[PDB]
């Protein structure tokens, strides 16, 4: 078999995005390691990288929220950190008026791509606002890689 | 988003220095805030970053263990604690902010401070 | 030679999600079968699973619509059903057309991930509201798997 | 080893979607070619095709903007052009009302699927409104293929 | 969303029973509605579910062919028809609702009834 | 969205002809506009398309280099300039519009003109 990962968000970690593999329907095998919340590349090659995040809020606040989700690469050879895949979502346009109840909103973000990676490279699936993350149910927030 | 650095200047090798960066603008909780430096003849490098409430923290390997980044969300200020200063730390230090994690290849969605010169020894 | 699937929504099936493979640019090969509108896993292994759904509506109703899309696994070994991938979208954040006449809205949902599956497992691409689905044009609604 | 591509939007190209491979963390190898902004299939087989686009605007205009993103196939054997994957998004339900803050909005669109392609086929990742495209930062807009 | 079951009780083996569940709340058409059961000292299990207008139906293999799930969208009520009951069907039966398909790993976005006891033999 | 073609009729082989198509409706900037043709007893084929401000342009290989498609966004009109016409170009030419790129497999989200006959030789 080949390098694999499909880590899921820890619903157990309050207000933060912590990756977890010690669960059913989750993977971390054939050299792939989860260190400091990052997936560590075991060998040089092409990898399919993917991640999904689900955001939720109850109405709209006065501040204009921008939700971001990115997969970053720490390339060990150059000691550089770059964003491989990134997406931005604006869940609100106007704050919920007083009296009018705060209806729930949901925003999914999916990232996926094929990248040539080096042994020892660290991938991070990062969000600017982890407090807006929804891990109420399994399958909503995940991060994975697979060697091709 | 406007960023203003403070601290820096002439410092003794082996010493300590703390740089501050104050941010002004709308919904600063959306931004990763951090530090870059550019030493003479050396490529501009990202030293690290910290997002709102310190949920994401990154340090470049070369400064890990001597440089500390902290954030005060009530003041919308980040700090760069630089210990055991070496002549190779002589550079212009730049504060940066972006809604995306900062990167060694920064784009048009990253805001910059004016830069602060740090001269060691 | 690897087990594959890329089923597409039947445009002939009115107001319902019926998967179809007997079309150009659609796949169902190397053991993969489509029965009772689900994909049956032919052999044990890692599979890249993906699905897209496109929701459309003409204005906003009185009910607060929550559109969901999930890929569920019926694991035959344990006779268990779980959601592997899930996403939720709120098309109408209140914004009910009061006074004037409705304008069309569109909401795409993409799901994708790598999972270790067992022979005989049944995968379903489920939506809570099939009446909001849009298959007016090709490439808008699909569901697939590929063994890696 | 296998035919690969992961092309990114050219930040130098003003208000238009121009694919670029001559960049770090971008791919074009093992026969895959980029001709007239299209990816050329080098050999017959199954390919995972994917693309992401990020749209951004400042407030809402009077016109009901519909943002579309599609991956089309020009099949050289039949000299036919079809949409393999397509998605639509409506960013504005209501125009910014009287001297209001033109708050920035962001809309990501992701497309991905497995398709049997023929040697010489040309894939295009097309958007109806390139003026709404955001390539301010890396990883926001990409298009790729990988032979499986 | 609030769920209230009715119909449980004592039944002789080989017998029949039907359980009902009434739902109350906003936009119940968004929800999958179904049944779980849990016997003392035994694992919780999903028996099946039905979404709005019966578009999605699931039955756990062990109850397939003897248990039938139905839904009245005008009344916002689900029913569980149970035939040829056996001692192993003794459990507390729980009505559940979620905007996501119900699962053997339920999360915080699934609502529950009060439970109804079914005793066989 | 309503489309109305003009031009067409007869031209001698080797000759030239120009077709126009005027569009009416809301937010026409969202639409790809283009041309299809269908010859007697032959399958309908997409010749090409042009999106708002000419950002996307497609020509079927068989007409590439002789047929030119252009768009006037102030007039919401597209044009088809046809040079060196051959007897095989005899067909009814249809103007089409869709928010998605036009395709040889058009769906229910593509609008059509009334069609204009072009006879060559």
């Amino acid at each position: 078999d080949k390098p694999v990962a499909h880590v899921v968000a820890n619903p157990q970690a309050e207000g933060q995005l912590q990756w977890l593999n010690r669960r059913a329907n989750a993977l971390l095998a054939n050299g792939v390691e989860l260190r400091d919340n990052q997936l560590v590349v075991p060998s040089e090659g092409l990898y399919l990288i993917y991640s999904q995040v689900l955001f939720k809020g109850q109405g709209c606040p006065s501040t204009h929220v921008l939700l971001t989700h990115t997969i970053s690469r720490i390339a060990v050879s150059y000691q550089t950190k770059v964003n491989l895949l990134s997406a931005i979502k604006s869940p609100c346009q106007r704050e919920t008026p007083e009296g009018a109840e705060a209806k729930p909103w949901y925003e999914p973000i999916y990232l996926g791509g094929v990248f040539q990676l080096e042994k020892g490279d660290r991938l991070s699936a990062e969000i600017n606002r982890p407090d807006y993350l929804d891990f109420a149910e399994s399958g909503q927030v995940y991060f994975g890689i697979i060697a091709l | 988003v406007q960023l203003v650095e403070s601290g820096g200047g002439l410092v003794q090798a082996g010493g300590s220095l703390s740089l501050s960066c104050s941010a002004s603008g709308r919904s600063l909780s959306n931004y990763y805030m951090g530090w870059f430096r550019q030493a003479p003849g050396k490529e501009r490098e990202l030293l690290g970053n910290i997002s709102w409430r310190g949920y994401n923290i990154y340090y470049k390997d070369s400064v890990k263990g001597r440089f500390t980044i902290s954030r005060d969300d009530a003041k919308n200020t980040i700090y760069l604690q630089m210990n055991r200063l070496k002549p190779e730390d002589t550079a212009v230090y730049y504060c940066a902010a972006s809604i995306l994690p900062l990167s060694d290849d920064p784009g048009w969605n990253t805001y910059w401070g004016q830069g602060t010169q740090v001269t060691v020894s």
